[PDB]
């Protein structure tokens, strides 16, 4: 989920503009319960891992 | 369109204004000369964040 202070100015789908190359090729070990940054686009915004249906280490 | 044969009636008292109406009491961009490049700087320094205060808070 985003959050609220950081999309104050920015609007419209945050989904393949931002965080479908953000995942892409990585391999991103995350967790339920952690915070990640994504810079670009002339913005800096966080998003807050919320929740994950299998066991928190994915 | 205003046809010479178009008679013109002048007959009235002079009547005030509507008061969302403007006037010559204030000053705009053709009463000022000889400093073209100056103000083309003010213009592109101000107008765009003014203009524009949630577009430019994106």
């Amino acid at each position: 989920l985003p959050i609220d202070d950081t999309v104050e100015g920015i609007t419209g789908n945050l989904f393949e503009v931002y965080l479908k190359p953000y995942f892409l090729e990585a391999y991103r070990p995350i967790r339920k319960g952690d915070i990640f940054l994504v810079r670009g686009g002339m913005r800096a915004v966080e998003f807050k891992v919320v929740e994950t249906d299998p066991s928190p280490y994915c | 369109i205003v046809a010479p044969d178009t008679v013109i009636h002048c007959e009235g008292e002079p009547i005030k204004r509507e008061d969302e109406e403007e006037s010559l009491n204030e000053v705009g961009y053709d009463d000022i000369g000889g400093c073209r490049k100056q103000l083309a700087q003010i213009k592109e320094m101000v107008e765009l964040p003014l203009r524009h205060p949630a577009l430019f808070k994106a």
